[PDB]
């Protein structure tokens, strides 16, 4: 560790890249031979005898491979011999492969074999590929190899119904298709830089297979990012322990053995290799090694013997020569052919009788290609990059029609096309590389590809390849063409890039991480191998035989360069490494560490174009990049008219780049080859390197520098700059016509508002006006309008409408379209708020509604401002200016309550023993904020509010007042509310205890359940409920006087009126004023709340007289709170949540290194992984184990009863944590723990805030964001749950102070000191939330006018919000005017809304009535959206199918949680429901619903959190039901009715309508069923009516499992039905038809339903049906409940005379098997 | 001497390149504006002008072509001596070391016309002791032509390039001077008739208290020192509240990047 060594990594490195020779010697092939000449040596190697066939290694038949891989080897006879010697080991097993083999001897399809294989583990018993259960990545060197892959690869597996395709450039948008592929084709630094980024929801993750083809480019300058590639692989499957597999596919070269090594390949089973032997037509080679120096004699030698070369080929073999320039092709094709016309040879190319002379001719003089019209006659062609695609096709069709006999070419041939000719001559291995600045040997991977075309495979007998190279580099290509040049490791060069790429990652977080990932790179194995090569003494590796200490020093060097440059903080005593953003920023833009150094050291926000052309030239990709005399003047023409001013001279390289990258903009033609070659390489990395220095601005605010920069990323990805017309953009449109339009100069605005005339005639062409038109309208232009919605008068939020003013066209917009959005401040300085904007094509018509939050002061800035610009379009934008002129702030909050100081108050104060027994053993009196109010709570009867912190104990200030309420009557009703159920189940167990155990009072908690929950309120004292619950049943509070006769209602965490579902909490405490309003004997009310600015409104809106109001703020808290924020200055989310891993530990021991600490954290993973961390950063700690109280035997008891294998050793080691995926006992196994002692830290998901039984001394957040799968984007944390949050971290009868550390980004910090730090501005929504408490007000008869909706609104927390924030609710003054007018426009759209969904009626524009729908809405507390949708989509021929549907896609729905991990899980839960519908349609919640439902009535599987998924859908499934059979019933249809009343029983009992009712019993499955129907016994009944005795032999029986049979069959329903027709020999038609119907039940009414998989407990309901079936026509219906006995009366209406037969139903809504049918018939007369 | 010995080519090497370099560095100065107080005593009202649109001003303006806006404001409801420069016009516009050239037409915008005009800010390559008899000129000819411009209450400030800094002076018109000056015919730096009594020093203070805005023309900007053919004293404009671009802006320069790429 300590004695570390700082290394020069740069004298490590090997310079010549792949051309780096480690053998000394070279041997040659018998046979062998060299001759001399003058000037040049040639050195002769013969072509190879195939191998024996060793020991009959027989061909393998397509027909012995497995029938699943058979269709991949479709219009094959025989594996090849290569294929046949891997096929068991491709095929039949998982290992890891390294295949060496010669070029061409069918490497590719052993890949293909692995691929099958794992195509083979996802083919389903219907023969069809589960495609999005799996990813393969094919890794190929080359972006036309990748091509020519995606293409064949596509073709082999089409029939399997496999996508194979590229990767596409940019990631930031399109991924869509990368879900379709399963097949992904790309080079390795693509993979890298894509596995580099996190992903948030990745597809990485599916990635089984990673084929690494040529994977000797290890000896290539590119090989460390194959290294980063492997390391980064295994390493993470040791930390998945999901396997991928890894297939290595090389060239014959030595340490092919280390190689295999690198990629845990075992040698005994997956290591093959094949000599050169096996190259599938033998090669005989000739080398020319130029001696000759001077270069002007040299290239003539150069071009004699290539000559002499051509005249041993010309008329008897095709000759294919590679050069390396594109000019270069055709100065050499013509240099031969006039060599040859010289030389009167020319016709031994193309003799007579032959029409191909004719081919040539006629297609050269259509070619339109000058070069090739100049040598296609001849029979030379030339084929390169910068050609027509078709001519590329003619060159490549002529020559293999043997038309073409001499082909010069590039080496983008050799790796794109399939191409191969007889002879092939490599004229020279020199190229110039402009990364190197200067020319260098070609790579071995382009000599070895470009040889490997030498012979054709089935028409030859030989191949012949031909080198000419100078004379002292023959040794290596003899090496690399004669299996014996090695593969070495080029990584030290790249060692710090690489570094940061894994500390980004949070893969390595020290040093010790670092050599550990180190240990996993083909450096280590060759350093392991050849230490001397690496500069490690033999002395030195027996001293350090694992090389720890090498690897150290290495990991250490490249820290300290990362460190120096500010990617990396490293602390060298500890060797942790801390990310930055800079440093996140070189990683995912694939910026070298340097280069991030310069950016950081250069860039300010005043920076011009001119400062911003010379950083982006600095950059360390350039650095080798020199000015040339030979350049100089060129370049001096263009610098003296660059359009952006260059300070420094020409002698600068500086000013090259520059004026290159300039010059690319203009798309300017330069000369010099040295200059264009240079331009490509500068500009190919200008678009990362500007969109890098982008992300760097905007994210530092920078107003000015990002809107240059993003411009300069535009200009660059366009080839324009902004002065140009932006219709340019348009490729289609005629260059002529834009350039007439620029000619004008007037500006582009102007024409969008003249027409295809006007604009015709303003361009001076008319001819195309109408053209033009279309494409101005087809530019992407969007339209903005805020609402300013002030917060507080330092806080402003601002909603922004975003509608688009534009024509989509998906040939021009693809699928989407990217903005930024950019509120910049007074002087368009400061970027106050930013965020992306994504229009998609499917809301290109739609308006968007955009929501964020931006500081503001006194006095006023004059205005802000709004620009949204495209990500990609030049000249696109529109800027909305915000005034702040007519901005109406509220007023500034008025001062807390004081808090007096008070003697403590004892308990004995109650003067009450009984009342007295609830507190005295607990606490010896009452802290402050109790002790303040207790006067006015328990001495008089005022409404109350008393605002505090969370954890200031105001549940006992509730307390106080129903033991008042207690002393003033003995049978008083208390109803309470709080705003989550989980508070609601809290409450209840406390005040069971106290007031029913206790004080013998009876304490309810509501359930939901209307019947049930009427009889809670007769008989409860104090009655638990949630809002929803509370406002169904208060709703009928004119009919029920139960809810009249109420004495005291508390509201609990009364702020949550401004949360999202704050609405039905204002209504129901609306409602209770209004109630106590009318009864004459007022109703008190007492409001809890945490600290409010505007405690004052709450207060009055709910009749709080001001001496009965505490309005306390933060600072009282009885416990006092220590609030700290800590800003993480990073804005991608998963480094940003890396980096606070560390101080998350540090905060531990800063804070509370021996109390509780409870760590809540974003996510269920995240849980895991922040537990996992933190005893990690413990064990490197001194103190280990710290976290453990109790002994390790007292805790392996808990430990063993839990099913997760982390869980239980974090808790070993002293850590829990909580997520919604652990079963409910493993929750409260960990939260014992955590109470006890035991477990000092628990690390729990944000979900689980509200619903948690444990407290603490600190509470560490970390991080306030959270993802949203269902819009697939971060949402903030809302307040009210921060604020619950900071309340865990509360012990009055432990700690002297609470601590609480929250970790946010930095953009967030000074919000959270607002609104934390001070009390909490509260305002309604109600207004955005009405038409359902409308509508139930209208059907109570609460709302008969427009009139009566106004004073309704009176009665709201929105009335009075609206005087005191007008902005806020959209009004622009106070007036008593304006209220009315503002409250006049929202009943009218209100009630407007509710009459168009047919749910009101209104008449004379003045007086409304309920209809139909709307009772049932009302009735069933339902949507009346979702009734509307109803009305639409049930059609009198519905089957339970198309019910289902219906109620699956009903509003109540659209808010269960969403997480595409369950995305793979649906598809496949798709797959076997026995109901069928149209689309399969990815993550909406309605289809997880229906899935969901599918799932629980056959029931298919026991899910984890989809078990509470299911449970919260089975809570509304009922009444979604009950509604339907309403529907139904009231437009007469009899099937779909009873079809939807057997669907409440199928719902109930988890059945469908052909299972057994046997089903419904406990402790039955499926074959007891069959032999139960195998003995005649398929009824409930029929099991019941039998001896005990033969039922016991009947059944596989358990004794004690028989008495829950037996409660079930003693409270299945038994009802015996008479009925008779009420005086019907006397009817009359169209009068009276009275039928009486009676149902007597033996004596089953001892509690709810018999059914288990239900979530709620439920009553039995039943239906009585008149019906006819001849026509499906439902006559009569009643509801009903029965308890024993009861009659009812069905009513009918007498339609004609005679021949009438109804059958009478009696439907259940709760069991299967007990509906009755019978019939009647009485006549008209 | 030698006719083809010593032969040398000629390279060019324009004039605004030099300038824009000089004019990106602008922001420097900034830092450092003094206010002259050289009156011992004021003449007329007392003028604030706040820093944020100051600053602005100068770095989107150029070292030698001279650059204006127009001055409008209010006075605060307390006292009426004190006048508050809230806003900054920029309109289409060229001009000289000397003098600036602007339309006939002022400003006309609703956003202001709860505000009265103060009268115009403009820089000037060097400290003058003296208020420019260009100035002197241009001043009373907008008042001639606007009746809205009362002598007593609009004024000129000067913004002076002194070595890495900015001086500011303010002066307002004397009824000899706006006598003179609407007669005026001779541009050049030593008309006939010229009086220092024709100009008097106002007091003048930056202040941070509060922040001004600008408004800007409604398509297109206001730098017109590379389009002069198309600038002319009788042109219109609208206006739009918005920020103004600096001087060497792509797009108050489009003919440099068009004729490049025509290499
Ligand atoms: N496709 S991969 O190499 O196995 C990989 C690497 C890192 C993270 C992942 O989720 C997946
Ligand atoms: N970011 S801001 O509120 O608009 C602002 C404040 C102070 C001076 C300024 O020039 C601008
Ligand atoms: N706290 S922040 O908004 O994400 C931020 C601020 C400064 C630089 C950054 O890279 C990121």
């Amino acid at each position: 560790l300590a004695p570390r060594q700082v290394l020069d990594l740069e004298d490590l490195v090997f310079t010549q890249g792949s051309h780096f020779m480690a053998n000394k010697r070279c041997q040659l092939p018998d046979g062998s031979f060299r001759r001399q000449r003058k000037g040049y040596e040639e050195v002769h190697v013969p072509a190879l005898k195939p191998k024996p066939f060793g020991s009959e290694e027989q061909l393998l038949p397509v027909e012995k491979l497995p029938k699943y891989a058979q269709a991949g080897f479709e219009g094959f006879k025989t594996l090849n011999r290569i294929q046949s010697k891997l096929y068991r080991a491709a095929l039949e097993t998982d290992e890891n492969l390294l295949l060496c083999a010669p070029t061409g001897a069918g490497k590719t399809n052993v890949a293909l074999m692995c691929m099958l294989r794992e195509i083979g583990k996802h083919i389903n018993m219907d023969g069809t590929i589960n495609v999005d259960d799996f990813k393969i990545i094919y890794i190929a060197p080359m972006r036309s190899l990748v091509q020519e892959m995606v293409g064949s690869f596509g073709k082999r597996l089409a029939t399997y119904g496999i996508t194979v395709a590229e990767l596409t450039g940019d990631h930031q948008l399109c991924k869509e298709e990368i879900s379709a592929t399963q097949i992904i084709v790309c080079t390795p630094e693509k993979w890298d830089i894509i596995t580099r980024k996190g992903g948030e929801r990745t597809y990485t993750q599916l990635v089984r297979l990673i084929i690494l083809d040529e994977i000797h480019l290890l000896h290539d300058d590119r090989g460390p990012v194959l290294e980063a590639l492997v390391a980064r692989a295994i390493r993470n499957i040791e930390m998945t322990q999901e396997d991928v597999r890894l297939i290595g596919l090389s060239a014959t070269l030595p340490n092919y053995e280390d190689v295999a090594t690198f990629l845990r390949v075992d040698p005994a089973k997956g290591l093959f290799y094949f000599d050169n032997s096996f190259r599938p037509v033998p090669l005989e080679q000739t080398y020319v090694g130029i001696t000759e120096k001077k270069a002007i004699k040299r290239f003539q030698i150069m071009n004699e013997i290539v000559y002499e070369k051509i005249m041993e080929h010309a008329g008897k073999n095709q000759v294919l020569v590679f050069v390396h320039s594109r000019k270069e092709t055709g100065k050499t094709a013509r240099a031969i052919r006039d060599m040859c016309l010289e030389k009167d040879t020319l016709g031994l190319f193309l003799r007579e009788g032959s029409a191909s002379t004719e081919v040539l001719r006629t297609e050269a003089e259509q070619c339109k290609n000058l070069e090739l019209k100049d040598l296609l006659p001849y029979g030379f062609a030339i084929h390169h990059a910068g050609m027509t695609r078709v001519d590329r096709t003619l060159v490549e069709d002529l020559f293999a029609d043997k038309h073409i006999q001499v082909l010069v070419s590039t080496a983008t041939l050799a790796w794109g096309v399939n191409l191969p000719a007889h002879t092939v001559i490599i004229k020279g291995t020199q190229v110039y590389s402009p990364e190197k600045g200067r020319w260098t040997e070609l790579g071995a991977l382009d000599i070895l590809q470009m040889l490997g075309r030498a012979g054709r495979p089935q028409y030859d007998t030989k191949g012949e390849g031909i080198l000419i190279t100078s004379h002292g580099e023959l040794q290596y290509y003899l090496s690399l063409l004669n299996q014996q040049l090695p593969i070495e490791s080029q990584m030290v060069s790249k060692l710090p890039d690489m570094l940061n790429a894994e500390i980004v990652l949070g893969n390595v977080q020290n040093a010790k991480d670092a050599v550990n990932w180190l240990g996993y790179a083909y450096l280590y194995i060759r350093m392991l191998r050849s230490p001397t090569l690496y500069g490690i003494s033999h002395d030195d590796l027996k001293g350090d035989p694992l090389l720890d200490q090498r690897r150290l020093d290495l990991v250490h060097t490249a820290a300290l360069m990362l460190d120096k440059n500010n990617l990396v903080k490293y602390d060298k005593k500890t060797g942790n490494f801390q990310v930055t953003e800079l440093g996140r920023i070189a990683s995912h833009y694939y910026i070298t560490n340097d280069t991030v150094q310069t950016y950081n050291q250069l860039l300010k926000p005043t920076l011009s174009e001119i400062e911003l052309f010379r950083v982006f030239s600095l950059s360390s990709e350039f650095k080798n990049i020199t000015v040339r005399e030979e350049e100089k003047l060129e370049l001096q023409k263009l610098l003296e008219r660059v359009p952006i001013p260059v300070k420094e001279s020409i002698e600068e390289p500086s000013a090259k780049i520059n004026v290159l990258l300039q010059a690319f903009i203009s798309q300017l033609k330069l000369e010099g080859f040295a200059l264009m070659a240079d331009m490509v390489y500068v500009t190919q990395s200008a678009g990362r390197l500007m969109r890098a220095i982008f992300e760097i601005v905007l994210n530092r605010g920078w107003a000015q520098l990002t809107d240059k920069t993003l411009n300069l990323c535009k200009m660059i990805d366009k080839r324009m700059w902004q002065s140009m017309c932006p219709l340019r953009q348009f490729r289609k449109l005629p260059e002529e016509v834009v350039k007439k339009i620029e000619k004008k100069n007037f500006p582009f605005e102007r024409l969008y508002d003249l027409n295809h005339n006007e604009i015709g005639e303003l361009i001076r062409m008319p001819k195309m006006g109408k053209t033009i038109h279309k494409y101005v309208h087809l530019f992407p232009k969007l339209e903005l309008s805020v609402h300013l919605q002030p917060i507080t008068r330092s806080t402003l939020k601002v909603e922004l409408t975003i509608t688009p003013d534009f024509q989509w066209d998906e040939k021009v917009h693809g699928s989407s379209e990217a903005f930024w959005i950019l509120v910049e401040d007074v002087d368009s300085e400061v970027i106050l708020h930013h965020e992306y904007f994504l229009l998609k094509a499917k809301y290109a018509q739609d308006e968007h509604l955009i929501t964020f939050f931006v500081p503001v002061f006194e006095p006023l800035p004059p205005q802000y401002f709004i620009r949204v610009v495209s990500d990609r379009w030049l000249s696109c934008e529109t800027q909305l200016p915000v005034s702040f002129r007519h901005l109406i702030l509220p007023e500034k909050y008025p001062p807390p309550t004081e808090l007096l100081d008070l003697q403590p108050l004892p308990v004995s104060a109650l003067r009450n023993s009984a009342f007295e027994s609830l507190y005295q053993d607990k606490f010896p009196f009452f802290n402050p904020i109790q002790t303040q109010v207790f006067n006015t709570v328990y001495n008089s009867d005022d409404n109350v509010f008393v605002g505090a912190p969370t954890g200031s104990g105001k549940t006992i200030c509730a307390e106080f007042a129903i033991l008042r309420m207690l002393l003033q009557s003995s049978e008083g009703r208390c109803v309470y509310i709080t705003p989550m159920e989980a508070l609601a189940e809290q409450v209840y167990m406390d005040w069971y205890e106290k007031f029913q155990d206790r004080l013998n009072k009876k304490v309810v908690l509501l359930t939901g359940e209307t019947s049930t929950d009427l009889k809670l309120l007769g008989k409860g004292n104090i009655i638990i409920s949630t809002p929803e619950k509370w406002d169904i049943l208060s709703r009928r509070w004119k009919q029920r006087k139960n809810v009249q006769n109420i004495n005291l209602f508390v509201v609990d965490e009364v702020h949550l009126i401004g949360g999202e579902n704050g609405p039905v909490l204002e209504v129901i405490c609306s409602r209770m004023r209004y109630i106590s309003s009318q009864i004459e004997r007022p109703i008190r009310i007492v409001a809890l709340s945490s600290s409010l600015s505007n405690a004052k409104d709450v207060a009055h809106w709910l009749g709080c007289s001001a001496t009965s109001t505490f309005n306390f703020h933060p600072n009282v808290r009885p416990v006092p709170l220590e609030l700290h924020i800590q800003g993480f200055n990073i804005s991608h989310t998963q480094t940003r949540l890396l980096s606070m891993a560390k101080p998350v530990y540090h905060a531990i021991t800063k804070h509370s290194p021996k109390k509780p600490v409870i760590v809540f954290v974003p996510s269920r993973k995240q849980t895991r992984l922040t537990a996992i961390d933190i005893l990690t950063t413990c064990a490197a700690d001194i103190q280990r184990q710290r976290f453990l109280h109790c002994t390790e035997k007292d805790l392996i008891p808990y430990l063993e009863k839990l099913s997760d294998s982390t869980l239980k050793e974090t808790l070993l080691n002293g850590v829990g944590y909580l997520h919604e995926g652990l079963s409910p006992m493993e929750r409260r196994l960990v939260e014992q723990l955590f109470s006890s002692g035991a477990i000092q830290v628990v690390v729990a998901s944000r979900s689980l805030c509200w619903g948690m039984n444990v407290a603490a001394h600190l509470v560490i957040i970390m991080d306030t964001q959270y993802y949203n799968g269902k819009i697939h984007a971060y949402v903030d944390y809302p307040i009210y749950d921060v604020l619950q949050m900071v309340g865990h971290a509360n012990r009055p009868l432990q700690d002297d102070e609470g601590r609480c550390v929250i970790m946010c980004q930095g953009s967030k910090k000074d919000f959270f000191k607002k609104f934390l730090y001070e009390p909490l501005p509260v305002e309604s929504h109600l207004d955005h939330c009405m038409h359902d408490h409308f509508n139930a007000e209208i059907v109570t008869k609460t709302i008969e006018n427009k009139q009566d909706a106004v004073d309704y609104l009176t009665w709201t927390f929105l009335y009075r919000r609206m005087t005191q924030n007008p902005n806020y609710y959209n009004l622009q003054g106070i007036s008593h005017r304006h209220l009315s007018d503002h409250l006049s426009e929202l009943v009218e759209q209100t009630l407007s809304d509710l009459e168009q969904s047919k749910c009101i009626s209104i008449e004379d524009e003045m007086d409304v009535a309920p209809l139909n729908l709307g009772m049932i809405a009302a009735y069933y507390y339902i949507n009346y959206t979702t009734i509307e949708l109803f009305s639409m989509s049930l059609n009198a021929k519905t089957k339970v199918r198309g019910l289902i549907e219906i109620i699956s896609n009903a509003a109540e729905y659209e808010n269960i949680p969403i997480r595409h991990h369950e995305d793979n899980l649906l598809r496949q839960l798709a797959q076997k429901v026995p109901h069928k519908l149209n689309n399969p349609k990815f993550n909406d919640p309605h289809v997880k619903t229906n899935l969901l439902l599918q799932a629980h009535l056959s029931r298919m599987q026991l899910s984890a959190e989809l078990q509470s998924d299911t449970e919260e859908i089975l809570s509304k499934a009922i009444r979604l039901i009950q509604a339907c059979v309403d529907v139904l019933s009231s437009n007469g249809w009899l099937s779909p009715a009873l079809a939807a009343m057997e669907l409440a029983q199928m719902v109930t009992q988890a059945m469908w309508s052909k299972d057994s009712y046997l089903k419904q019993l406990p402790h039955f499955t499926s074959e007891h069923i069959k032999r139960c129907t195998d003995k005649g016994v398929e009824s409930v009944f029929d099991i019941m009516e039998m001896e005990d005795e033969e039922r016991n032999a009947l059944l596989q029986l358990t004794d004690s499992q028989i008495a829950d049979v037996a409660r079930f069959c003693n409270r299945y329903p038994n009802i015996e039905l008479s009925y008779e027709v009420v005086d019907k020999d006397s009817i009359r038609s169209g009068g009276p038809v009275v039928v009486l119907v009676q149902l007597e039940r033996e004596e089953e009414v001892t509690g709810p339903v018999i059914a288990p998989l239900f979530p709620q407990k439920r009553e039995e309901g039943w239906w009585v049906v008149i019906g006819d079936a001849k026509s499906n026509s439902l006559i009569s219906i009643k509801r009903l409940t029965l308890q024993q006995k009861a009659k009812v009366k069905l009513d009918f209406v007498a339609p004609a005379t005679g021949a009438h037969n109804y059958t009478l139903y009696f439907m259940s809504d709760a069991y299967m098997g007990c509906d009755q049918e019978y019939k009647f018939s009485v006549d008209v007369k | 001497g030698p006719l083809g010995s010593m032969t040398q080519t000629f390279s060019s090497k324009t004039e605004w390149r030099v300038r824009a370099i000089s004019a990106a560095n602008l922001h420097l100065r900034t830092n450092h504006i003094y206010v002259s107080s050289d009156d011992i005593k004021e003449t007329g009202y007392t003028y604030i002008l706040p820093k944020n649109v100051l600053k602005k001003f100068i770095c989107i303006s150029d070292l030698r072509a001279q650059i204006a806006g127009y001055l409008y404001g209010v006075s605060p409801p307390d006292n009426p001596q004190v006048k508050e420069i809230r806003c900054i016009v920029m309109v289409p516009q060229w001009g000289t070391h000397q003098t600036v050239h602007l339309p006939g037409q002022l400003p006309q915008h609703e956003y202001l016309k709860e505000m009265e005009p103060l009268g115009w800010i403009h820089t000037q390559p060097n400290e003058s002791p003296q208020l420019s008899p260009q100035d002197v000129t241009t001043h009373a000819k907008i008042m001639a032509d606007n009746p809205s411009w009362d002598g007593e209450k609009t004024i000129i400030i000067t913004c002076s390039f002194t070595p890495g800094s900015c001086t500011l002076t303010a002066y307002k018109l004397t009824p000899s001077g706006y006598e003179w000056g609407r007669q005026n015919t001779d541009k050049g730096n030593n008309p006939k008739g010229y009086l220092p009594s024709h100009y008097e020093r106002v007091q003048m203070l930056l202040s941070d208290r509060f922040l001004g805005f600008f408004m800007v023309p409604a398509q297109s900007s206001w730098n017109y020192n590379f389009m002069g053919v198309r600038h002319d004293p009788n042109m219109k404009y609208e206006l739009q509240l918005a920020n103004p671009k600096e001087f060497y802006h792509e797009v108050h320069r489009p003919s440099h990047f068009l004729n490049f790429a025509l290499l």
